[PDB]
């Protein structure tokens, strides 16, 4: 059974320019109907089920019946959420939901750690689905969310254009956004955004992510490989190419996976939006990622504020805000794998967010100083801006660096 | 007691700016909540209120004046 998902054909989701081509007849139906109000919800799961499965039938392949078990897990522990939501809400029964549905995941992560190979349960959208799910957990707490079918809860966990790394959605505007079809001529506006969006992706993805990832970046490893210490320049060549391969080659996809979804009617949450010219920490992550920042924000952080202002656990203000900014950057470095730079990373933007936080706080007060001694207000112009985005641009760039992994490679490889 | 002039006891309270008569103000751009404000406002409106407050729902547009706070409590209090 193993050996049939094997020898079925495998196609990696935007992979190549000549993928679009069977994607494209094949929602062509779908963009089609839209026009005239309707779906056909039997071959829309079909295109899903066979773009989703070919995305997966790699030579791990065996990754299909992770998937499948996934589903039915997270069926389970859903519906039993559903269920208890309806008469009783307590605390701890909530907890336990949480736990039981990010379970598979922490099982992911937590693994290569105990093992040094992979979990079972791993396949390859379980970081981005999970999200999908906790999201409904949590939405039943709050009580936004009280009827929903089977239907609806597949269609959003299981999204195909979003499944593999696509941006992180939220069900109760997901589910608006497919349960009213746009009109005729803002459907013709999603054709021409999703036009738009796959030529910036060629470009992104195949010419740029290209130079920057597979040109420019390993010959510039290697030399760093050669120079050794615990820094050099051809060090801090990797740290910019990567950088901006990271970027080119993530904003592209994600713009792939945004144009797709516009051919399947629905409006899926962006990820980029000019990143580099954040002058801020702060700015940057209403930047960078922001699918995925914005969910972290708001179930992350902002629930984890509200607990620690509940129990009024710290002395000040300031304190409950920064610790919260350092547990929830942590958090997502986790998120990202249980590596020691994958969680340095995380540390890194925790306390460059506190740091960031601090001189905001601290530039008012310098200010009323000023304007209550006679002096006029800290000069704000044209070269302080470009100090913050040059300072911040670089904060970033380092951060990416520990983030790639590669400072593994020159420290600790022996 | 009233909503409407119970919402405008708490906001004079933690911050202290009487905001009763100009009301349809955006509380973000009047200076009166800060990142960390609104938090704080949000603790005290679930001790007075008896009401859990959707907070990962809470959009930028969704409850930014007063009047769109005291008549979102009253929703969220029976219906």
């Amino acid at each position: 059974m193993i050996d049939f998902l094997k020898q079925l054909p495998h196609l990696e989701p935007y992979g190549n320019p000549f993928y679009f081509i069977y994607l494209g007849i094949a929602l062509l139906p779908i963009f089609i109907g839209l026009f005239f109000k309707k779906r056909f919800a039997i071959y829309e799961c079909l295109v899903s089920i066979t773009f989703i499965v070919l995305a997966l039938t790699g030579t791990h392949a065996s990754q299909i019946l992770a998937l499948l078990f996934y589903i039915v897990w997270q069926i389970i522990w859903v519906y039993s959420y559903k269920r208890y939501r309806s008469q009783r809400d307590n605390k701890w029964v909530f907890y336990l939901h949480s736990f039981l549905v990010v379970l598979p995941l922490i099982l992911v992560k937590v693994e290569p750690t105990i093992n040094g190979t992979q979990s079972l349960l791993n396949f390859l959208g379980i970081s981005y689905l999970t999200f999908r799910a906790v999201g409904m957990i949590i939405e039943m707490r709050d009580g936004v969310l009280k009827e929903f079918t089977l239907g609806e809860f597949l269609r959003f966990m299981l999204f195909m254009p979003t499944f593999t790394s696509g941006p992180i959605d939220r069900f109760k505007r997901f589910n608006e956004d497919y349960q009213s079809i746009p009109n005729r001529d803002e459907l013709l506006n999603m054709l021409e955004q999703a036009v738009k969006y796959i030529m910036l992706g060629f470009l992104y993805k195949f010419v740029l992510a290209q130079i920057f990832g597979s040109m420019l970046l390993p010959p510039l490893k290697a030399q760093a490989l050669s120079q050794g210490g615990i820094f050099n320049l051809p060090t801090l060549g990797v740290m910019y190419v990567y950088g901006f391969d990271l970027f080119f080659d993530f904003a592209g996809y994600s713009m792939f996976a945004l144009a797709v979804s516009n051919l399947m009617g629905i409006k899926s949450p962006i990820n980029f939006d000019k990143p580099f010219i954040s002058r801020d920490m702060k700015e940057f992550w209403n930047r960078w990622h922001m699918s995925l920042s914005f969910w972290f924000r708001d179930f992350v952080f902002m629930r984890l504020v509200i607990v620690l202002m509940r129990n009024k656990v710290f002395k000040n203000r300031n304190t409950t805000s920064n610790v919260a900014y350092i547990i929830n950057m942590m958090v997502m470095g986790f998120w990202h794998g249980i590596t020691w730079y994958y969680i340095a990373y995380g540390i890194f933007h925790g306390i460059g967010l506190v740091i960031n936080d601090a001189w905001l706080r601290k530039k008012k007060t310098i200010n009323k100083d000023r304007k209550k001694a006679g002096l006029k207000p800290l000069p704000e112009n044209k070269w302080t801006k470009a100090l913050g985005i040059f300072i911040t641009f670089n904060t970033v760039m380092l951060s990416f660096l520990i983030f790639s992994g590669f400072l593994n490679d020159l420290w600790f490889t022996k | 007691m009233d909503v409407k002039a119970e919402v405008i006891e708490i906001i004079d309270e933690l911050f202290m700016e009487d905001v009763s008569d100009m009301m349809d103000e955006d509380l973000f751009d009047a200076g009166v909540l800060d990142s960390m404000g609104t938090v704080e406002l949000i603790v005290e409106l679930e001790s007075r209120f008896d009401i859990r407050v959707p907070v990962s729902e809470f959009g930028r547009d969704d409850w930014n004046t007063a009047n769109k706070i005291v008549e979102g409590v009253t929703e969220l209090r029976n219906a």
